[PDB]
């Protein structure tokens, strides 16, 4: 009467789509990406990632790429690190590219697996544990440069105004500008002056970022800058996120991808806490804190819902919260975000939550 | 009739265990993991072999014939996980059988997940 | 202080206990878990890829596995594999390739044995046809493949012999399989049928003693099989239930659900009331215990939602376990004490084994 | 005692407690191999008032103990200051990288 068949797609259009990437820690040889429709909470599908996988869309919004490690037998046997190539609405596996056995094993902050603006190459932290960025050419489907310039340096943050550009943090408290050629191999970097004291105000690594510039806030609640519309990175800060009234309180930053900004507006999110004190940089976020960027003021506050990872979408003016099992929508139009809904159970133990590109 | 088609159905009722299809399913509900009773979620293969159950329509209160054939080739979806062993039997009579994975003889036997398949009438 | 490795399991093998977690809900990632018995101290773990099986080797040396790999867990070549690991050291020392078939199924003891005698491995096959493998653990080879035994299913090795074994076939009888020197066939025969398939379907898993095993039925029998002899001799069904039980629709549930206490004679199953048709793997509402010479039971105490046993005959205790939680049973008289519960033992274990000793 | 996540010395672990894992606080399970690098934390001994070194060199080989999962970041910074960072696996350089449980180790003062 019936036949089962596959060979099909994605149910919702890709506007919908949100990419839940869940390490499941306790049993972490078997990560996956859980795929959501954010407008009501509809699983969709799935992308198994193996050992601590990393997930990121392409631009294009065609392809969905991981990262992961593999062994012969799991436990033991030959390493293979590989960049995977996955078909977005087909969920099916297409390409693997080989990687040197470095990549980076650790939690999901964005910044770890990340794309040029241009979309020509992936870009990736590699520890050994020495510190170097890998580039993978994604016409030819090759890995084609490691930028042992980075070395001291952590995670990668792409330039949105230029087609091939990224920066990373340094252990001297400035930013590296790595500029790639059309071949992906290093045409030229530049090194920023210092923008912060990595000894008595570290920053979170996640960027809150424009299409020139980037935002960065601190561990005592401080927010430090830095300018890429210019060839040279110029940084400055810090300037604080709290007023005399919120000091008493001890409030700080806490999370993983803690800071979003919505471009339109110059809208900086932050995951926030009181009795901030040594150690509690990764607690859950008892408030969200809106700030305008240009004025240096908080324009809005919210409960936080215990979320510890956020991400926006531009074009629809939302902000998605994730507490490490739940996903929050929220519509941030308005400088007061409302909470729309929760989809609850979307992961065991995920730190993040991306958008299909619109 | 309308019994019959799950489609069109409250995705709730469908995604029960409890739904009269689903008297010998032990796994993960495909219709819960992005598929529909009779497809599988993208990117998971259907399974060619089956165990399979008789369960009653109380709706229309005729038997049926179900082949609880697997999606397979992903790691296990995790949702709507549903253990009901109505008619199932033991090992050796291995088509009746659900202690098995059924994604067994697929190019990749990982269990994905289960649906529930309607042969006709028993 | 230096951090070192090369350290051997802490606790004596005589405290050992192995549950076999599934992970269910990440298959590829099962694993055995060996924990002491005596104070539920966790003492290490075999990791086990998908769906692992485990038993211990009779000499109580080695652990064996049996699990599946691919080269890129959901793509690429499959392995199946046995492997032989160190008891002590819980390191991996060696592996035994399988043809592509072992079975990929829930952990009851009778997929996964082996002789009398400790040197061959003895596991079941299913491609879905179903076939018995011959693992030979001194060469570490696959060495027989036993088609005769296609429609049958689990392996039930025979205590009073060195290297034989029967399973349960689709005809309501038992196939015995004699291995030779060499792992290959001698001898095999077919007993005649013990219970109707149709009518009275038993559990698989077998109240074994020394030269016979008994097994319980969906709807509350009991059948035997008799190995003392040359040929197996079949017997049953008995009735576990009296009137009251009957009009209650006490009916045996679970998956390793029984065990035999061989000194005693007693029989300890797991059973629950208002049984139909779909019940059969339900959590124990109780243990009884019969007594299966007088064919009485002798006690019932609460079940603790257990699905699972185990029997040590020498220190006289059963494990229970429902799927978690394993709890320690003193069984040298008729009722059971227990003596304590390991909480968290598992997520998704169906099986728990004694070291032997 | 040395299980609970409060333990003074296991104030930058984000894992499983070896010791809860058949091994000991300087021992990793058996089967389990010592990573060869870790991160390190700076940690207050309540008992006699003085901060210590502890290193945090994981166990490695097999697949994660899931007991005694604790998750302290006292003086703890990103990847930047890197082996004062907990949120990549220590194991990343052994023979096989997955990741089973951490110790906590006494370096010194
Ligand atoms: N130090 C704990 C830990 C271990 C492994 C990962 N990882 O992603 O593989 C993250 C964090
Ligand atoms: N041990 C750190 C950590 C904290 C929160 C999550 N999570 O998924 O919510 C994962 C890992
Ligand atoms: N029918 C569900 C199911 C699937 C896979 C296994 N297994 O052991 O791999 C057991 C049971
Ligand atoms: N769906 C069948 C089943 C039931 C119980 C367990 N367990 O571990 O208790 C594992 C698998």
């Amino acid at each position: 009467r019936e036949v089962l068949t596959g060979g099909h797609s994605v149910s919702a259009p890709q506007e919908n789509r949100i990419y839940v990437m869940d390490s499941v820690f306790m049993h972490l040889t078997e990560s996956r990406v859980h795929v959501y429709d954010y407008t009501n909470g509809k699983f969709l599908g799935m992308v198994p990632t193996a050992f601590n996988g990393h997930v990121q869309v392409s631009n294009d919004g065609k392809k969905i790429y991981t990262m992961t490690t593999y062994h012969e037998r799991i436990t033991r046997g030959k390493r293979s690190d590989v960049v995977e190539v996955w078909d977005a609405d087909k969920l099916t596996f297409e390409k693997e590219i080989s990687l040197p056995p470095k990549r980076v094993q650790g939690l999901n902050y964005d910044g770890l697996f990340r794309q040029t603006t241009d979309g020509k190459f992936i870009v990736l932290q590699n520890a050994s544990p020495a510190t170097s960025i890998g580039i993978v050419d994604v016409a030819k489907g090759d890995y084609v440069e490691d930028v042992t310039a980075a070395a001291g340096c952590w995670s990668v943050i792409p330039q949105p105004n230029r087609p091939r550009s990224f920066m990373t943090i340094c252990g001297d408290g400035g930013l590296l500008t790595i500029n790639l050629g059309e071949d992906g191999k290093v045409a030229s970097q530049s090194r920023s002056k210092q923008m912060f004291s990595v000894k008595d105000d570290p920053i979170f690594i996640a960027p809150a970022l424009d299409k020139d510039k980037a935002h960065f806030v601190s561990y005592y609640g401080n927010v430090y800058s830095a300018d890429f519309s210019g060839d040279e990175v110029k940084v400055d800060g810090p300037w604080s996120l709290l007023n005399d009234e919120d000091k008493a309180k001890n409030w700080v930053p806490g999370g993983y991808n803690l800071v979003g900004l919505h471009r339109a507006s110059g809208r900086m999110y932050v995951f926030m806490h009181p009795d901030g004190k040594e150690g509690t940089h990764k607690f859950p976020a008892a408030e969200i804190w809106v700030m305008d960027t240009k004025t240096k003021q908080r324009v809005a506050r919210i409960p936080g819902r215990d979320a510890l990872s956020m991400t926006i979408d531009q074009q629809r003016n939302l902000m998605l919260t994730l507490d490490g099992g739940n996903v929050n929508v929220y519509d941030i139009s308005q400088p007061e975000p409302k909470l729309l809904r929760t989809i609850e159970g979307a992961a065991e133990a995920s730190l993040q939550v991306q958008f299909h590109p619109v | 009739h309308i019994s019959l088609n799950p489609d069109l159905a409250n995705e709730d009722e469908v995604n029960s265990c409890d739904y009269w299809r689903h008297c010998a399913v032990d796994g993960f509900l495909c219709s819960c993991c992005g598929g529909t009773t009779t497809t599988c979620p993208p990117g998971s293969t259907p399974s060619p072999i089956s165990w399979i159950g008789t369960c009653h329509n109380p709706h229309d209160g005729k038997d049926y014939l179900i082949s609880y054939h697997d999606c397979c080739g992903k790691t296990a979806c995790g949702r709507c996980q549903c253990n009901t062993q109505t008619r199932e039997r033991p090992g050796y009579e291995f088509f009746l059988h659900n202690d098995v994975n059924w994604c067994m003889a697929n190019e990749n036997s990982t269990f994905h997940c289960t649906t529930s398949v309607l042969v006709g009438l028993a």
